[PDB]
């Protein structure tokens, strides 16, 4: 998702399907790794 | 007009700054509903007394 090899176009873009498992998101917000983190309809930290 | 109807759903997902916006449109509905429901059984108590 984040650490792929390439990404594609702004058309094609490449749509992974996350299904069956579990990660921590409130650490991608506090990350320290990425330039904007802002999520629409749902805190980034209370969705983890 | 509130992104969700289910006032938990709104609590468990937005910051307090952007819940309180769309909170308080549950509460001026939700109001408005009961000030609805009361102003008729105030008037159709006084139909019945």
């Amino acid at each position: 998702v984040f650490n792929a090899t390439r990404f594609a176009s702004v058309y094609a873009w490449n749509r992974k399907r996350i299904s069956n498992c579990v990660a921590d998101y409130s650490v991608l917000y506090n990350s320290a790794s990425f330039s904007t983190f802002k999520c629409y309809g749902v805190s980034p930290t209370k969705l983890n | 007009g509130a992104i969700s109807s289910v006032l938990n759903d709104i609590l468990s997902r937005l910051d307090p700054p952007e819940a309180e916006v769309q909170i308080d449109r549950l509460i001026t509905g939700r109001l408005q509903s009961l000030q609805t429901y009361v102003t008729q059984q105030l008037i159709r108590a006084a139909e019945i007394r």
